[PDB]
This record gives C-alpha cells, structure tokens and sequence, in this order.
C-alpha cells in the first residue's frame, strides 16, 4: 500500500523503536484517518494508532451533526467493515484488535458516521449496490450472490418483504464469504450482516409498515 | 324413496327391520358434483432458511 511504503523510509530513518512506542501490542505506529459523513468538519488526520472512536471523531471532526447523543451508527473502516451502533461506539478504539473485538475490523481506518436523520438500511443498500457494480464476475458466489444480494435490499428498503427472509438473506451472505476467489465477496457480505445483527427491529418495522399500507 | 305405505309395511315385516331408515339407493344426502376450490398447505420442508438439505 502507498502508506505502508511512504512510512517505511522514516521508520528507517527515527529507527523501528520510536514506531513500536505507538499504540498498544501489535498496533503500532501512527495511522491516517478519514473522518467523512454525519460530522461538522469532515477531514483526513494523521493521529496515534489507538485512540477512542468518540475522541478522534469529537477532536479533529468537530463532531457529530448535533451533537453526540445524534450520533446513530459508524462504519469505522470502509464500506467493507460492519458497522457498529453508538453503544459499542462509545468506548472503542481504533486499531485491528479492538475493532475486531467489536465485531468489525479496521479495514482502511476511512470513519464513516451516520445520525439518526438518515435511513440506515438505505445507506446500506447503496453500498451493497457499490459492490453489485464493483465485481469482476470471475466467480460464481460474488456475481451472481452479490447481484442477489443487491435486488434483496433494494427490497428491504421499501418494506416489500416479509420478517421470514432476512435469516434468509443472512444464511446468503455466508454462503459467499469463504468461498470466492478474492475478499471482494467478503466486503459485500459483512455489510449486510452487520445491518441484520445491529438493526434488525428496523427492517422488521419497515415490513410490517408496508404490509400495513397495502393490505 | 317414493313406495306406498302398504308396500314399506309389507318389506319391513317381510325383512324383519325397517328399511327406509338405511335404504341402498342414494338421494341429495350425498355432497354435490360442483366443489368450492381447495387450498392444500405446504409441507415441513418449506423454509426459507435453517433448510439444508444435508440435515434432511
Ligand atoms: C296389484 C294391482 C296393480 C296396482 C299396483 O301394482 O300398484 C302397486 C302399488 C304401488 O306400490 P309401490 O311400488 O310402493 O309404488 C311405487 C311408486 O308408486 C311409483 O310411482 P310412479 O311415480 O313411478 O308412477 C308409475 C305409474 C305408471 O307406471 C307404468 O305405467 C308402468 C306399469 C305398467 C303395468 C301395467 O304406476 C302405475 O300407475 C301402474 C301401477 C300398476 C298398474 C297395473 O302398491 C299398492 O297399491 C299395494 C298393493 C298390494 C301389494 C300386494
Ligand atoms: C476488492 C479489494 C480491493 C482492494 N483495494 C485496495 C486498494 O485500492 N488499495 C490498497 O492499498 N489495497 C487494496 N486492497 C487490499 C490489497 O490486497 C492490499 O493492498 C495488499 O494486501 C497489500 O497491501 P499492504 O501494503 O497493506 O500489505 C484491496 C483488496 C480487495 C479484496
Ligand atoms: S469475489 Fe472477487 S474474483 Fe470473485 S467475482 Fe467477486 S470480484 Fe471477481
């Protein structure tokens, strides 16, 4: 990666120890931050391997649109991360280990945050159809898994479905992840998964909304 | 069935028992030609997940 080698000659240079002095075990060094979406002053950082979610966003972000108690969910690593709600959000830290611990990952370190002014399953749904339109096609899971995927969400937006399908939708999206050529599979599937662990009461009412409207 | 009194008394007492209370012949006590649609339910196998097929 272009960090990876544009870090290395001053590594080099300060010596391997001054880099180790950074973050906790196994998480050295300073890492590069996005901070994008739902904040005041969107920007890119340079900070410290593992600080606070909440102190990163709320220090060089300016913070989350209306405050933190407006703060709905965070995609802390890219659209192939999982997102996490403001429960877990609150106390994490930014590196491999904790954020893997929080079910997620750290992925490209690219914060994404959400207030609770915005569809969340809509926001998901588009990354699923990013991914819809990103795939090579080479193997069968991701092309024709990831298409399934993408006219499934779509679904799930309008409330069309009913409650049955989303356990289906989550035995779909394990059926790709382990079992394509590439990790492309896996970052359409997380997603998802992450939208069903942490939002299920919402697409449930989302249905049941619809079905209500059209009898 | 359309038999005179005499005749019904007259088969009863030859037969021993009384006849028209389970007569052979069938009449409009049977269900008719013309049957509303049914609707057949689906079998255990039907899920839309937790259905692998190596499990069954
Ligand atoms: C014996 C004398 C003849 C009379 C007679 O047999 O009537 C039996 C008469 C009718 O008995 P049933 O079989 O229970 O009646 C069937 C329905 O009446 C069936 O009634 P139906 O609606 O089918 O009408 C048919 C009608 C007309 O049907 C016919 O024309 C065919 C008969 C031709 C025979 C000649 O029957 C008749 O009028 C002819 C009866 C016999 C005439 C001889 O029974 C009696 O009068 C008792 C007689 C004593 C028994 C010994
Ligand atoms: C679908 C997909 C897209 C990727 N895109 C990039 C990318 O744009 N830039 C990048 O540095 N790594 C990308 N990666 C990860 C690369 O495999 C990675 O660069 C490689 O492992 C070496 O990176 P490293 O220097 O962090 O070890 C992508 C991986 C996948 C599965
Ligand atoms: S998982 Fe990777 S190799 Fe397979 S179809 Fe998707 S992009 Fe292509």
């Amino acid at each position: 990666n272009v960090e990876t080698v544009a870090v290395s000659p001053t590594i080099c240079r300060r010596g391997g120890a001054w880099f180790a002095s950074f973050g906790r075990e196994r998480n050295s060094g300073t890492k590069l931050f996005n901070i994008s979406g739902h904040v005041n002053h969107p920007c890119t950082v340079e900070e410290e391997m593992s600080v606070p979610l909440k102190e990163l966003i709320e220090k060089h972000a300016g913070g989350v649109i209306g405050g933190w108690d407006n703060l709905l969910a965070v995609i802390p690593g890219g659209s192939s991360t999982p997102l996490i709600p403001k429960s877990v959000c609150e106390t994490v830290l930014m590196d491999f280990d904790a954020l893997v611990q929080a079910q997620t990952g750290l992925g490209t370190a690219a914060v994404i945050v959400m207030d609770r002014s915005t569809d969340i399953v809509k926001a998901i749904a588009r990354l699923i159809e990013f991914y819809k339109h990103e795939s090579c096609g080479q193997c069968t899971p991701c092309r024709e898994g990831v298409d399934w995927m993408n006219k499934v969400m779509a679904r799930f937006v309008k409330g069309d479905a009913r409650p049955a399908e989303i356990d289906s939708l989550w035995e779909i999206s394990k059926q790709i992840e382990g079992h394509t050529i590439c990790a492309l599979g896996d970052g359409a599937a997380w997603p998802v998964q992450g939208l069903i662990r942490h939002f299920r009461p919402e697409l449930e009412e989302r249905m049941q909304q619809f079905a209500l409207q059209h009898q | 069935a359309s038999a005179t009194r005499v005749i019904q008394l007259l088969r009863n007492w030859a037969s021993g028992r009384d006849l028209q209370a389970k007569l052979q012949l069938r009449y409009q006590e049977i269900s008719k030609r013309t049957q509303p649609p049914p609707k057949l339910p689906v079998g255990p196998s039907h899920k839309l997940s937790n259905n692998y097929y190596c499990t069954r």
